[PDB]
C-alpha cells in the first residue's frame, strides 16, 4: 500500500512534490506508454514483512 | 491575474491566483480547463487554498514575484506616473503584501484578459 520513486530524470528541489506517474525511459527507443524493453515503472512497493 | 504552472496537461502541478471585484479572489486548485479565457464584464486534488483581500487596489503598478525554497513571495507598489511614454526614471521601492507558503515547479506563467 506504500510506494516510492526510484527513477527520475533530474534531482529534486527542496520542499517539492511529484505525484505524477509515467513510464521512465533511459534510452533512445521511446516507451510510448508501454512498459517493455528499456522501460521501467518508477513506483515500487516496499513489501513489509 | 496569473496562472502559474509547468505543462498544465494534468501531469504537473499548477497555481491559480486570480483577482476579481469580490472579496473572495484567490482560488488555487489543480485544473486544466483554463487555457486562454477572457472575462465577461456583462481535477485531481486541491493542495492548498487561501482567501484574502483583493490585490490590485497615472496608475502605474509594479509587482515582483519570487520562488525561494518552495515559497511564493509577492511584493507590490503603486507609482503615480505623470508622463506616460515609457518606463520613468527615479526610484520607488516595492513592498511585501502576501506570502504564500507553497508552490511546486513554476515554469510558465500566463496573464488574464477582460473584454466587453
Amino acid at each position: 500500500n506504500y510506494l516510492y520513486r526510484l527513477f527520475r530524470k533530474s534531482k529534486l528541489k527542496p520542499f517539492e512534490r511529484d505525484i505524477s506517474t509515467e513510464i521512465y525511459q533511459a534510452g533512445n527507443k521511446p516507451c510510448n506508454g508501454v512498459a517493455g524493453p528499456n522501460c521501467y515503472s518508477p513506483l515500487q512497493s516496499y513489501g513489509f514483512r | 491575474g496569473w496562472i502559474f504552472g509547468t505543462t498544465l496537461d494534468s501531469k504537473t502541478q499548477s497555481l491559480l491566483i486570480v483577482n476579481n471585484a469580490t472579496n473572495v479572489v484567490i482560488k488555487v486548485c489543480e485544473f486544466q480547463f483554463c487555457n486562454d479565457p477572457f472575462l465577461d464584464v456583462y481535477a485531481n486534488n486541491c493542495t492548498f487554498e487561501y482567501v484574502s483581500q483583493p490585490f490590485l487596489m497615472k496608475n502605474l503598478r509594479e509587482f515582483v514575484f519570487k520562488n525561494i525554497d518552495g515559497y511564493f513571495k509577492i511584493y507590490s507598489k503603486h507609482t503615480p506616473i505623470n508622463l506616460e511614454r515609457d518606463l520613468p526614471q527615479g526610484f520607488s521601492a516595492l513592498e511585501p503584501l502576501v506570502d504564500l507558503p507553497i508552490g511546486i515547479n513554476i515554469t510558465r506563467f500566463q496573464t488574464l484578459l477582460a473584454l466587453h
